[PDB]
């Protein structure tokens, strides 16, 4: 079998010291299975280092498991050296236009299975054979969880700030002109702070508690217009729609969003944005969002919600935009056609998957 | 002279404090007072999971089978909280409602059960939609179907349907 | 002081001060 | 502040939406909402079972 | 009465004002 690295699907976790296993036990506490793994242990796909095995568990992993303790067939597994999800690709001679990552490593015929969370589509589905889908998701979209900045933050950013210039030009003037001392400076600061001539003073005092009036109805008016949180309505928000650089927003490469939208026509544009600045890996992308570097991570639902749910500094609003099923790959009229689809019907019904979706997905921000 | 440097610091303080908390207050005021505006099935608010929906209906009506046959993901996400039978659903709503906040489910009933909750603590919300009708079970291809039909068009055009319905049909202010 | 409001309170100001100064003339003159 | 909330509430429950809304569904005694006597709109809504 | 009356009104005259004047600001923003 081959596998890609997916949270909360499959867990990568280092083998311990002398080469076994560490035992983990769940929330109720029963054993929680695991296997050996061989991959690129070293780094990134650049320089192909040592592959010693890890220790490999999460959704998948029991699911093939329990797929496995019926029709009794021994298995190993072992990650894709590429790390991306098999989509279409050309080479500079440009003739055949094969297959990369996943299903190349499946389709060139050295491997048996595919046990990932891989949404399956029209021309997979032509060049691949699939099983009876076990999940159900659609894309959705995600941002920071806003910004309290809102904190006595705007004392001179309310529009014009020319406030505070405004108000000590205008009392130095009165001061001055009403100069025909420092108890006079002290007098015209009290008219400030509410601490012939007779008429002069009156007309000040009038001023200064208009002007203290409009001051205070123009920081209510200030800080009474500062509910934002756009949050984005959907791939129909405009401000998305065209493509400006300070929000900035993109999706893994060779996975199945990008084939999904350089295939539907909707518009070219839109691609040319995303394209620019398309991640390498699955879960980097949630750090750079975290950071600050990218706002709107496409990728599809169960991952996404599951890390927002998760560390609590990522939502995700919208309308579940397009929709699909994760399956479970096999080879071209493999011998392995019937017995698979018939397991996961049975188990589906049976409530099984219930079992698994409740044991490797809950809730803890909230 | 220093100290009413200091006077004048400590009423500007107290000046922007009180802006402050006027701002803070307007703000607030406007806060939830028409909260729980569905509205329907296709806002973000009970679609996807904003971190606290507890939807439910009956366990295999025609509600779950329409759900399930539509929009797929709210089939599993439902039926992990979703209740057997109707006269026990409502009754979540009087159990602090963190367990059921949502009772999707025929809006005649719903009616009903507004109507017969004296406290008026419940209000329905969210246009019609997926309307469909009623009709008397038979087997396939079972004779007899003509004159049920015509009989039940009949009482419907001399109004028999509307003496029953306003017999039992009733009508509370909420 | 949001435009209108700016200039309508300036111009009061500037208004005002020179009716005081003429106050204060007529004030001294008797 | 209490004031200034309750004057901001400007132009509300002052238009209606359309033919689906809690005002049409059920009025009790004060929304009475009528047409002409048996004209096209009443036989329409009197036909459509929807 | 030099405030048993006439304060009464001026205060009351002067926070219907400052109430009216914030209820205009938040009207016209």
């Amino acid at each position: 079998i081959v596998t890609i690295h997916q949270e909360p699907f499959v867990y990568v976790k280092p083998t311990m010291s002398d080469g076994t296993c560490k035992e983990e036990f769940t929330v109720n506490g029963d054993p929680v299975k695991k296997v050996i793994c061989t991959g690129p242990n070293d780094t990134s796909p650049g320089s192909p280092r040592h592959t010693v095995p890890q220790c490999c568990y999460g959704f998948c992993i029991d699911l093939l498991i329990k797929l496995a303790r019926t029709m009794n067939f021994t298995y190993e597994v072992h990650l894709v050296a590429d790390g991306k999800f098999g989509t279409q690709e050309r080479v500079n001679n440009s003739n055949k236009k094969e297959w990369n990552g996943m299903m190349g490593e499946l389709l060139s015929g050295q491997a048996d299975m595919i046990v990932a969370p891989l949404t399956i589509n029209n021309e997979r589905a032509q060049y691949i054979e699939f099983s009876k889908p076990f999940k159900y998701q659609g894309l959705t979209i995600l941002v920071k969880k806003e910004i309290p900045r809102s904190t006595l933050d705007s004392f001179m950013q309310p529009f014009q700030s020319t406030l505070w210039l405004l108000v000590g030009l205008s009392v130095h003037v009165v001061a001055v002109m009403l100069y025909l001392l420092s108890s006079a400076m002290w007098f015209s600061w009290g008219v400030l702070l509410n601490s012939s001539a007779r008429i002069l003073g009156m007309v000040w005092a009038g001023f200064a508690m208009i002007i203290v009036a409009s001051y205070t109805a123009n920081l209510a008016a200030f800080l009474v217009l500062d509910r934002p949180e756009e949050r984005i309505t959907g791939i129909n928000d405009p401000r998305l729609r065209n493509p400006s650089d300070k929000f900035i927003y993109a999706t893994v490469k060779q996975s199945s969003v990008d084939i999904y939208f350089r295939r539907q026509v909707e518009l070219s544009t839109m691609y040319r944005h995303m394209e620019k600045h398309n991640y390498e890996s699955a879960a980097e992308a949630i750090q750079a969002v975290r950071d600050n570097k990218l706002h709107a991570f496409i990728w599809d639902s169960a991952v996404l919600e599951f890390e927002a749910s998760q560390k609590c500094d990522l939502v995700t609003t919208g309308e579940l935009f397009f929709r699909s099923g994760f399956g479970i790959g096999m080879r071209k009229d493999s011998p392995w056609k019937q017995n698979v689809s018939l397991s996961i019907l049975k188990s589906h019904e049976n409530g099984f998957m219930e079992d698994l979706d409740k044991t490797w997905v809950r809730y803890q921000e909230c | 002279w220093t100290g009413r440097f200091l006077m004048n610091l400590w009423a500007i303080f107290c000046m922007f404090c009180l802006s402050t908390y006027t701002a803070n207050l307007a703000a607030v005021m406007v806060g939830e007072k028409i909260y729980e505006e569905l509205s329907g099935i296709h806002d973000p608010k009970l679609h996807h999971p904003s971190q606290g929906f507890r939807f439910g209906t009956v366990r295999e009506s025609s509600a779950e089978d329409y759900v399930r046959q539509s929009f797929p993901e709210m089939h599993e996400y439902m039926r992990r909280y979703n209740v057997p039978a109707t006269p026990d659903g409502v009754e979540y709503l009087k159990n602090d409602p963190e367990k059921l906040d949502a009772f999707i489910m025929d809006k005649a009933l719903l009616d009903y059960e507004v109507s017969i909750d004296a406290d008026c603590k419940l209000l329905t919300v969210g246009k019609p939609f997926a309307i469909e009708g009623y009709g008397i079970g038979l087997p396939p291809n079972s004779p007899l179907t003509a004159n049920i039909s015509e009989l039940i068009s009949q009482y419907k055009s001399h109004g028999f349907m509307d003496m029953l319905h306003d017999k039992w049909y009733r009508v509370v202010p909420c | 002081m949001g435009i209108k409001h700016f200039s309508g309170l300036f111009v009061l100001l500037c208004i005002g001060f020179g009716l005081s100064i003429l106050t204060t003339i007529g004030e001294h003159i008797v």
